[PDB]
């Protein structure tokens, strides 16, 4: 049994700062690991000590093994953490990463290659009585979470249903699968697990299956790191995976037994993209001008590894954050992650938040309809053509954008009343007049009200009496631009010049 | 000695309306390159201005007239300034350019 | 900055006395900025080397007030005024008067 | 069966504050007595009511149970809890204490001069069936912790591992005991509750034992008051021993059945005092220039008495707080409780914070390494000597000194660029030379970076990038004093005059 003082988390983003908060709870040392182009990022800050790797490109940065393997142990660091992606599934680092005194979490460089080929896999996934494919209608992408230590135990941590997703890259991940039996479940869960001892299996990871309408379900492949969206498998269970994996690690074994690990509630998660809805998912890559997570509450998480302001690269995966919701039932956690979407809020870039936002309340998601071909199916009620909406709307957007600007208060009398931007006049209404650009069409607002009202504007918040019946939209400024929640979409407009 | 200078009941006596200070647009540094090599090798005193004034905001007076010395309002650190940077020559033109610039200056109490 | 010289410069520490730059370094506020004014000060004028002219000058915070600092460099040629000494403690005085900065004079010179 | 409407606690320090906190959470009022110079202290404000006794001395004051008893009648609270020490085991007091009509939170008096002499005990516990010493190899000083009620009933609530001692005076506390096994545990548990029924008890209270190599307990003696380091016992458990305490006194009777009390999870306590880690315990008593405690967290618990500016008195015992981590593990508390101690920082005073973090570090402390000779044992690595180290240290200290005075700005002209202490010069490097003084060693820092980096500084903390490897040390200033943690200690640095 070996003990860990420092763990170096060999990544970025949010998984580096979803497993430095576990490292810290556990009363561990979390040293990250940068590129040139990452000295001020989140997940830098988060961690104990850091250290300078490579320049920009993911190759000659996080993905420079020899660096990382001399960083963290000239770090004081005694093991490392993968992440997904990057270095995670490659016995060559695990190999020489466990050769350097390093304890590697994840499983050992056998069982990593293993699952490298095709070939080599559905050999022993074949000798091993996983179900394989026969050589598929309406079929769901099912994944099996599963643990192992270095003491032969196995179980699985239940399954997910990781169907909808854009030409082949997860979206809406929940746990558990909307359709399957009890029995489908303790079927398939066994299946994996089989194939676990099958490559004789140390850390944590999914096997991918893909379950279709007749009711059979077959092995696609495996992967040997936590996955990506197992923030929802923790959610209907109640266990922190990461920290497990500090577990295994030192030697310690799994607490709980097969007939042990629990399923009450539902929970639902989405990826948080700086990609764009209709645009046809063009990573775009900007900078966070706005970023507001919705507040914590319910059952409400949030994975995030960025914060507003910060610059979004070029370089790396566009992945903002993960939010996940939870529920008692399917419905109470749908409805519970919707709130959250519209809750947040993302300025200054493209975001596929929109898309999200009306593919949760799409009619299809309310009813298991699921399969892998959901995604483009109801391909126009989710990506919709837009369209310069109403002067409605302008109108908002001006007296918000009037209300935003304080005019200017003299420090020779503040208390000047030629600071109130009411647009007084004589005898006639309160003239603004203001020259806006929105999207990328410019128009002179006239903002001539005889009646004060109309909008009024506290804190974030646009309040709008529309006739006895008060509604309130989100609205908030940056700079030159004022970021206005209008119907979904998160429109930013600005001062033209 | 620093005791001395302790009471000195001392005030300041300028008094110009300086603003929050912002940076420069461009690394003061660039300025290295900025200007030719070669001592006779015309080039655009803009850019020298651009990088010590704040957001590299220079508002320029009688803009096209007398181009051979220009001149501009900015600040500086907060501080205001009425600026003179020599750009070649300097026939009549431009003095008229600069004495009428310096009356405008000298009006309003800008350095 | 070497002063009369690595020679003379510490037969002046001998005497259990502060170098000229070092007592102008302990006098300011505690990581204050400094000014010098003319430091090539009779740079190859007179035969020999008389660094800065024998008197440091220059302007930083002391107490939280903008002051004008002139002591000599005992070290330089016993402190004496050579011509240029004269015309530098002298410039320092005006740019105190043109711009109302209290002064502190660290006397210590020959004649 | 009685009520209380208001508690006094006869007592002042952490302990009283321990106690308010649970009358408190009770809705019963807390009304704390105090001696002369304590009329600034916390436990003053932290009760509701709260009366002025004698003078300074521990004696005229806290100890004149006349008053105390006159005072808490007039005061009108109904009962009285002594907490630890001063007046808690003394028939004398609770004789005349509930001889006053108050409810004395404790044994009643006969079981409390009880244990005042060992023959009297050594005579209860003989004939008890409590195994005594007949007349001992690497001894282990483990307690038992006991409760009853004014029914009969009386459960113990597993043990504890009381062994670090410095010369005798308890320093690292533990619960469950490292060592002994299931029945070992149960054994020594039934044999103190036995003891229990033998004077026949009523509040709660501690049987120290001392066991040995081959395995076997002896009575050592009693404690009639609730032990100093009940919390990694409530920790271990999940139950309020005071609260408990305010139950019994009422009459209420035990609410877990022996076979009911609880125990997942191990706790680890140190104390955290006023003394002095190489200068052989020398009790200093000086003022809290700066006290930050650890931030709440993981399972993080500290009962502290006093607050960052408090007058630290030589009247009284040095104690500041007690810190307590929990795990579900045992090193998953020992790794976390070293966290708190790191995150924590006491300066303007002789601590022995800086023995503390280093005992929980030493390697002696992960095995089972326990008898009550370890504080001596490895005397050397806990009590190093010490040492004018680098001026690798002297030069961050000063970097950190001048960026802790912003110069002073002028409303004649705030944006004022004079206000920039970065030691700016016209041509050679930034020039910055302070006059500082650490420990007894005044020098004449030289401050001339050319590169401006080295050492940026934001909160209280100062952050260094060494070369890549970029780490932030804890630093920060109160007066003309700069308390910078470097190397588990926390020297302090002010300027010459």
């Amino acid at each position: 049994y070996r003990s860990i003082q420092r763990l170096l988390v060999a990544n970025r983003g949010e998984i580096a700062c979803r497993v430095m908060r576990s490292a810290r709870a556990l009363g561990i040392g979390s040293v990250a690991v940068h590129s040139d182009i990452d000295r001020h990022a989140r997940h830098v800050a988060e961690a104990d000590i850091a250290v300078d790797l490579g320049g920009a490109k993911p190759a000659d940065s996080y993905l420079r093994g020899d660096r990382i393997i001399a960083a963290a142990l000239a770090s004081g660091a005694q093991a490392i953490h993968p992440g997904y992606g990057f270095l995670s599934e490659n016995a060559d680092f695990a190999r020489a990463c466990e050769e350097a005194g390093l304890l590697f979490l994840g499983p050992p460089a056998a069982a990593i290659d293993a699952m490298g080929s095709k070939s080599a896999a559905k050999a022993l996934m074949e000798e091993a009585g996983v179900p394989l494919v026969p050589g598929l209608l309406k079929p769901r992408h099912v994944e099996i979470q599963v643990f192992a230590d270095r003491h032969g135990h196995c179980l699985y941590l239940n399954e997910r249903d990781c169907s909808i997703q854009r030409r082949h890259q997860k979206v809406v991940e929940e746990a558990p699968a909307p359709g399957l039996g009890a029995e489908l479940r303790r079927a398939m869960g066994e299946a994996a697990v089989r194939a676990a001892q099958a490559i004789g299996y140390v850390g944590a990871g999914t096997v991918e299956f893909l379950l279709d309408e007749r009711g059979q379900f077959f092995f696609m492949e495996m992967n040997t790191r936590l996955q990506v969206e197992h923030p929802v498998t923790e959610a209907i269970t109640g266990l922190d995976l990461v920290a497990w994996q500090i577990r295994v690690a030192r030697g310690e074994a799994l607490p709980l037994t097969q007939e042990q690990v629990p399923l009450n509630g539902h929970a639902i998660e989405v990826r948080l993209y700086a990609e764009d809805p209709e645009g046809d998912f063009l990573p775009a890559s900007g900078r966070l001008m706005l970023y507001r997570e919705a507040a914590a509450g319910p059952g409400r998480r949030v994975d995030s590894g960025v914060r507003e302001g910060d610059e979004v690269s070029p370089f790396y995966d566009p992945m903002l954050a993960k939010l996940i919701a939870w529920g008692e039932t399917r419905e109470e956690a749908r409805q519970r992650l919707l709130a959250m979407l519209a809750e947040t809020s993302v300025g200054g870039l493209r975001t596929n938040l929109a898309f999200l936002r009306r593919i949760l309340g799409h009619p299809a998601f309310a009813a298991a309809e699921l399969d892998t071909g959901f995604i483009a199916r109801h391909q126009d009620d989710l990506l919709p053509a837009p369209q310069a909406l109403p002067e409605h709307f302008w109108q908002a957007a001006a007296e918000a954008w009037l209300q935003s600007e304080p005019g200017h208060r003299r420090d020779d009398d503040p208390h000047s009343p030629w600071s109130r931007n009411d647009g007084w006049r004589s005898a006639l209404a309160r003239e603004s007049d203001l020259m806006l650009r929105c999207r990328d069409e410019r128009r002179c607002v006239r903002l001539r009200h005889a009646s004060p009202s109309q909008y009024r504007l506290d804190g974030d918040d646009l309040v709008s009496r529309v006739d006895g019946v008060t509604r309130r939209s989100a609205a908030l400024r940056r700079g030159r631009q004022l970021f206005l929640e209008w119907e979904g979409e998160l429109l930013a407009i600005e001062a033209v010049d | 000695a620093r005791r001395c200078v302790a009471n000195l009941n001392w005030r300041k006596q300028g008094q110009l309306q300086c603003r929050a200070p912002r940076a420069p647009l461009y690394p003061a540094e660039e300025l290295y390159g900025v200007i030719p090599a070669d001592s006779k090798q015309p080039y655009d005193v803009r850019e020298v201005i651009a990088r010590l004034v704040d957001g590299s905001e220079f508002d320029e007076f009688k803009a096209l007239f007398g181009t051979t010395l220009v001149c501009g309002f900015a600040h500086l650190h907060g501080y205001p300034i009425a600026i003179l940077a020599n750009n070649g020559i300097l026939f009549a033109e431009a003095a008229q350019k600069g004495a009428h610039f310096i009356e405008l200056a000298c009006q309003r109490g800008i350095p | 900055h070497e002063g009369g010289g690595s020679a003379a410069q510490a037969r002046h520490s001998a005497r259990g006395k502060l170098l000229v730059r070092e007592r102008i370094n302990r006098l300011l506020d505690p990581g204050s900025p400094f000014l010098e004014l003319s430091a090539l000060a009779a740079h190859e004028v007179y035969g020999e080397e008389v660094a800065a002219a024998g008197i440091v000058a220059g302007i930083g915070r002391v107490e939280g007030v903008e002051c004008m600092i002139v002591g000599n460099d005992a070290t330089v040629k016993g402190g004496t005024y050579y011509p240029l000494t004269v015309k530098k403690h002298l410039r320092a005085q005006a740019i105190a008067l043109e711009n109302r900065l209290p002064c502190i004079y660290l006397v210590d010179s020959g004649g």
